[PDB]
């Protein structure tokens, strides 16, 4: 559910989208 | 200074006296593997009510630097680059970003987020994201 949206926060983290 | 904010704002700041707590619940706790090491990160996905889109207010958990271009665009989605880069600029002027090699954006220490909240009329998202659990 929630880890639906764990890879794209961790890319917007990294690289800023 | 030399600022200029966008016009257009995300409907959901229009209120920004709002009690914060009912909203701490809603933030999510992760751990981000970087070469030195794993991070934790607190953060509050705020979906813009009339556009339906999400964008991510995200916080460190080790000293709760917050990064102030998550801010910017969720607070102003129709901003264009230049208005961005220039109230970046203007934050590096004027308050005090930290510096960190893994993560991308701007990101700034909590007093100066929530100096920006009242800027971008996001008071209750980043009180709630400041005081939400790591754990």
């Amino acid at each position: 559910g929630p880890l639906s949206d764990n890879e794209e926060f961790e890319n917007v983290v990294k690289n800023g989208h | 200074k030399s600022r200029s904010l966008p016009a257009e704002r995300n409907p959901l700041y229009k209120d920004d006296t709002l009690d914060h707590t009912p909203l701490i619940p809603k933030c999510r706790a992760q751990v981000i593997e970087f070469p030195d090491g794993p991070a934790t990160f607190v953060r509050l996905k705020c979906t813009n009510p009339e556009s339906k889109v999400p964008h991510f207010l995200m916080r460190m958990a080790k000293d709760s630097s917050i990064s102030a271009t998550s801010m910017f665009r969720s607070a102003f989605p129709k901003a264009t680059q230049e208005e961005e880069d220039l109230e970046m600029r203007w934050i590096r002027d004027n308050l005090n970003p930290i510096e960190d090699k893994r993560v991308a954006g701007l990101w700034v220490p909590p007093a100066d987020a929530l100096a920006l909240a009242k800027d971008y009329s996001m008071t209750p998202f980043i009180n709630a994201l400041l005081e939400a659990s790591s754990t």
